[PDB]
Parts: C-alpha cells; sequence; structure tokens
C-alpha cells in the first residue's frame, strides 16, 4: 500500500507501509523519510487521532489514503 | 483644517496656526497681540499678494495639505511706517555649509 | 509618529522564548533554537538586553548553592511564560523534547538573579505549553495553552494569588475565549483582551480542524466575567505567536503566522477598547521581516521586539532586535539621518557620538550561521 | 503665551511657550532663578528647523492617522543633530 501524509501547511510525504503496520511504524518511517522523531508527530485521519497500538487496518486506511500530521509547536 | 503658519518680517518669524476658515483679521490681531501693532498698522501678503482682512485663509489660497506643521507656508507681514507702508522685506535665513 | 529606530544583530538567537521589561533592561529567558540541545539536562538560559546602551549579555550558570543539591533553575524550555511583579519574574509552564511540560512555579529575583521555587497551594494549573500569562496587582492569570497530560487545548483561567501562592481555577460567567494555544492576554486596566491563537473549530481536540482566531475576548477580573462585546467590522486577519503589549491604554499586536494562509505577519494593529475598534497602523521605518514568535517588551515610549523565526530565503531563528519608538525626539530622528547619509561623524562631540555607536554596533551574543 | 527664541545671527523666532517646552534645555531656561531665549551658537537656518520640530511634536503627538515624516536634508543632518542634542529634544 502507498498512503499520503501531509501536514497543514503544504508538504507532502509518501510512505510505503502495509495495513498491518502499526502507527508506530508509520511514524517511524515518516523519520526515516523526513527526520522527525515520533514523539513529536500527531497523526489524524477522518477527523480522528491515530493511536499507536492500532494498525493502519484497524482505522480503515486503505491504498492512496492522506494521513494529516501535525508537529509539535517548538516554534510556536 | 488647520494650517499652519510662519508670519515673517525682517529678522522676525512667528509660528503659529489658524483654521483655514479663519479671517486675515483674526491673523493680524495674532500678530497685536504679539508684536504690539493693531491691524490697521499691518499689511499681510501671500507671496506678493496682499491679503484682504474679510478673506478667510483658505480663501487666500492656504491650504492644511501646503501650511503642514513640519513645513509651514509663509505670510509677509509689513507695518505702517509714518504715513505710508513699508516695502515688504523679509531677510533670509543664514545658509549651511 | 511611531517609527522602527534600531535595527541590531548578534542577539541570542531564539523563538518562543518568553520576557519581561525592568526598568530599561529587558530579561530573555529560554526559548528554542534549531540544532540546539533540547534533550539533555540543560539549565534555562537568561539573557539582558540594555536598551540604553543596546547591548545584550548573558547571565553565568547557576551554581549548587549547598554541596549536593542541585542548582535551583528551571531547565531549558521553550513556550513558558514570564510575568513581572515588583521585584520578581514568575515563570511557569513551557516544555523541552525531553521531560516534557513542567507546571512547578519558578521565581526569579531580578536584582540578585536568585531563583527559587516557592511553594503554592490550591489546584494548580495542569503543565502546558504556548499559555498566556498577565498579571493585575499580585495576581497572575494563566489562560489557554495545550496540556500536555491532558492532551487538549485549554480555555480555563488559573489565578495565582502570589500574596499566599495560591492557585485557583476561575469558574467564570459568560462565554468563555474558545480553546486555544500560542495566543495573547493582555491587561487595560482590570480587563483582559485575548486575542489570535490556533484553535480546533468545534472543541478542544485536534481533529483537523484548525483555526485561527481573530473575534477579540474580554474578561473582567472584577467580576470575573467573560464579557459580550461590540461587533468589530474592521479586525486583523487570524493568527498565532503574535505578540501583543498594552500601550497609552490600547492593545497592540504584530506579526504572527497563520497556517490556513500559510503567511507570516509584520502588520501592526492597534485596538482602543473604549470605542471597541481596530485599527492598522504603519511605522515609519524598515520594519522586521514577517515573522512569529518573536518577543515584545515596553521600555518607555519604545517597544523591544527581537527572536522569532520566520521561512529562509525550511525556518530561520531571527538573533536580531528592532526597536518601535512611539515618539522619535528630534536627536533620533537627527542620529538616523546622519547614519542614512553616511557623514562624518568625527565633529560631533562624544555623547551623541556614544549614542550612535550604540545604535550601530551588533552584540556578540551570536554570530552569523 | 509666547516665547521668543533668537539665533546666533540674530534671527528672532517666536513660539508658543508650550511648543518650545518641548526642549528641556529650554524648559529649564524659562524657570530659571529670579521671556526670550538668546542662542549663540545656533544659526537660524537649523533654529527655524527647530521649531517646526517643536509644530510638528505637539500636533501629532498621540496621533495614529498616517502623516509625512519630519524631513531632514543632508546638507543640515549634523548641525540639526548637534542642536538637538543641546537642547534636549
Amino acid at each position: 500500500m502507498q498512503i499520503f501524509v501531509k501536514t497543514l501547511t503544504g508538504k507532502t510525504i509518501t510512505l510505503e507501509v502495509e495495513p498491518s503496520d502499526t502507527i508506530e511504524n508509520v511514524k517511524a518511517k515518516i523519520q526515516d523519510k523526513e527526520g522527525i522523531p515520533p514523539d513529536q508527530q500527531r497523526l489524524i485521519f477522518a477527523g480522528k487521532q491515530l493511536e499507536d497500538g492500532r494498525t493502519l487496518s484497524d482505522y480503515n486506511i486503505q491504498k492512496e489514503s492522506t494521513l494529516h500530521l501535525v508537529l509539535r509547536l517548538r516554534g510556536g | 483644517m488647520d494650517v499652519f503658519l510662519m508670519i515673517r518680517r525682517h529678522k522676525t518669524t512667528i509660528f503659529t496656526d489658524a483654521k483655514e476658515s479663519s479671517t486675515v483679521f483674526e491673523l493680524k490681531r495674532i500678530v497685536e497681540g504679539i508684536l504690539k501693532r493693531p491691524p490697521d498698522e499691518q499689511r499681510l501678503y501671500k507671496d506678493d499678494q496682499l491679503l484682504d482682512d474679510g478673506k478667510t485663509l483658505g480663501e487666500c489660497g492656504f491650504t492644511s495639505q501646503t501650511a503642514r506643521p513640519q513645513a509651514p507656508a509663509t505670510v509677509g507681514l509689513a507695518f505702517r511706517a509714518d504715513d505710508t507702508f513699508e516695502a515688504l522685506c523679509i531677510e533670509p535665513f543664514s545658509s549651511p555649509p | 509618529m511611531l517609527r522602527w529606530t534600531v535595527h541590531l544583530e548578534g542577539g541570542p538567537r531564539r523563538v518562543n522564548h518568553a520576557a519581561v521589561a525592568v526598568g530599561h533592561r529587558v530579561y530573555s529567558f529560554g526559548g528554542y533554537c534549531s540544532g540546539e540541545d533540547y534533550e539533555t539536562l540543560r539549565q534555562i538560559d537568561v539573557h539582558i538586553f540594555n536598551a540604553v546602551s543596546l547591548r545584550w549579555t548573558k547571565l553565568p550558570p547557576v551554581k549548587s548553592a549547598i554541596r549536593g543539591q542541585a542548582p535551583v533553575v528551571p531547565y531549558m524550555r521553550y513556550g513558558h511564560s514570564t510575568v513581572l511583579i515588583d521585584d520578581t519574574v514568575l515563570l511557569w509552564g513551557g516544555r523541552n523534547d525531553t521531560e516534557g511540560a513542567c507546571n512547578v512555579l519558578y521565581a526569579f529575583d531580578v536584582n540578585t538573579h536568585k531563583w527559587f521555587t516557592p511553594r503554592v497551594s490550591g489546584t494548580v494549573p495542569g503543565a502546558r505549553d504556548g499559555h498566556s500569562a498577565c498579571v493585575l496587582g499580585k495576581i497572575m492569570y494563566i489562560f489557554g495553552g495545550y496540556e500536555q497530560q491532558a492532551d487538549c487545548f485549554s480555555n480555563d483561567i488559573h489565578k495565582l494569588d502570589t500574596s499566599t501562592m495560591t492557585w485557583t481555577l476561575i469558574c467564570t460567567k459568560g462565554s468563555p475565549a474558545r480553546w486555544r494555544d500560542f495566543h495573547s492576554a493582555t491587561m487595560l486596566g482590570s480587563h483582559m483582551y485575548v486575542f489570535g491563537g490556533r484553535a480546533d473549530r468545534f472543541g478542544p481536540f485536534h481533529s483537523n480542524n484548525e483555526i485561527y482566531c481573530n473575534r477579540i475576548r474580554v474578561f473582567d477580573t472584577r467580576t470575573e466575567a467573560w464579557l459580550d462585546c461590540p461587533p468589530t467590522p474592521v479586525l486583523p486577519e487570524g493568527r498565532r505567536s503574535h505578540s501583543a503589549f498594552g500601550y497609552n491604554g490600547e492593545l497592540y499586536i504584530f506579526g504572527g503566522y497563520n497556517a490556513r494562509l500559510n503567511r507570516h505577519f509584520h502588520d501592526l494593529w492597534k485596538f482602543n477598547p473604549v470605542s471597541f475598534t481596530w485599527k492598522k497602523i504603519e511605522p515609519k521605518g524598515k520594519g522586521p521581516c514577517p515573522r512569529r514568535r518573536q518577543c515584545c517588551c515596553i521600555v518607555g515610549d519604545k517597544i523591544v521586539l527581537f527572536g522569532g523565526t520566520s521561512p529562509s530565503p525550511d525556518l530561520i531563528d531571527h538573533s536580531d532586535l528592532h526597536i518601535l519608538d512611539f515618539s522619535p525626539s528630534l536627536k533620533t530622528l537627527c542620529k538616523l539621518a546622519v547614519i542614512q547619509y553616511n557623514l562624518d561623524q568625527s565633529c560631533l562631540p562624544h555623547d551623541i557620538r556614544w549614542e550612535l555607536n550604540a545604535m550601530t554596533t551588533n552584540s556578540n551574543i551570536s554570530r552569523p550561521i | 503665551m509666547y516665547v521668543k527664541l533668537i539665533s546666533s545671527d540674530g534671527h528672532e523666532f517666536i513660539v508658543k511657550r508650550e511648543h518650545a517646552l518641548t526642549s528641556g534645555t529650554i524648559k529649564a531656561m524659562l524657570s530659571g532663578p529670579g521671556n526670550e531665549v538668546n542662542f549663540r551658537e545656533i544659526p537660524s537656518h537649523v533654529l527655524s528647523k527647530v521649531c517646526m520640530y517643536f509644530t510638528y511634536k505637539v500636533r501629532y503627538t498621540n496621533s495614529s492617522t498616517e502623516i509625512p515624516e519630519f524631513p531632514i536634508a543632508p546638507e543640515i543632518a549634523l548641525e540639526l543633530l548637534m542642536a538637538a542634542n543641546f537642547l534636549d529634544c
């Protein structure tokens, strides 16, 4: 599965994942691609916050979906 | 609405303000309070144009947009000498090097 | 009329710091900076800008008072607040990347530069960052921010009565300002004016419905009520991480960031609480570039504005400082002209030459990256 | 109501006392022990500009409407700076 992760500003990151992969795995892959530590990442789909324990298939996230990424505002 | 002025005679310069709607005569009464000569002994000028007592400053051409506090408009002043009036004479300011 | 009269470099390179003016000296605490360490054990920082000599200095590290006992000093953090009451700075909230947010109250004596943690009672507000803080007499008012433990935006007001060091969660009347962070709150008389900030359009949780507030909200500290206020036909664009300050009875807001527009600001807006109206103001001179989460502090008729972050010509952190002078003297205007026209200064008297030097010499806290 | 400020070259500038109090130095002189002030080191082309600054400062204090700046030409900037420092305005 190919999924997309977009911050509110507009940067888009394409990730290669399986529906079995957990949200912790997705944040880890985002850290590999963008260098953002997982504890500074908040992932949202369909207006709900995605918990690290569950996987992508648990949240009905299929191929070509976009997740919304919220980041810690260290610079306000 | 307000005009900012320099009233100038010889080596005298009065800084004052007045309304566009105020009269030349009212301006002469300000001069009288400061320089102790009555309005009938004064002539006021916009450049070489002698101004009439009953005209407003606006009617004389003074406008708020061209008589700003940081760039006031000049009104020339001449006093009656004995039976006639002195020539309008304004001494220039000094010069930078 | 109002003018940007000083632009200096070489200061602390910080965004999301907090600062207060103590007389003619601005005290700046902590803040974030890219590439620098916010994980390991580090003391918070204090830099002092002297608004007369126009010089930055930095205080040395806090030492242990007694053997074994750790130095008493907040850990390095960003997103905290600082307010001044008499000789005491009260520092509260904020976070780093490791220990998260903290809710221990810290007090810093502006004359001895000693830190302490006064014993507090009452309902201590949850740890958070991006809250606002302001004071009326001996009372500090905390509003909003993002709570770390509850993991949500706040719209509570907690007051700290410093006479007894007692926290109280205020049971307010009226409709509270929407849960938000990185807003401002400013006291004009007895009323607290809350402007801007990031929020969610439906409630207190992130839900991918992020909005930027621009409807000013007013809290009366006397009745402890949120007021219903008249419409403002003109108003600034919504934004977070602007600076707000109260000057001569009116509220001013500078700069900030709107993520819906992806826009940084360097505008200046004035709110007159009596007519309850907004007006955009254009200072003379070249301002700071559009930026967010700078700090602004009032010194007399001047605003000291410094730090912040902005997009790089991908963000840069600012080490510069700007002075906005609400009432420039002729001496200030002439100094600017002498500088602008590159005139020979060597025949000026030494007192004026010292002033010209002060406004044209960078400090050495930082160097270009 | 009005005071007289005399330049080094003998020009007499008559300005409102309240406007002249923009200068700390003139304010102190008008309340000296035991009117008019004579400035032996400020020439008329400089002192006239100073008086314009007085008018401007008083008119536009606590003003938020867009207004022109106070213009300072290069040829006068050093002298005007020296006068402003001496006059504390």
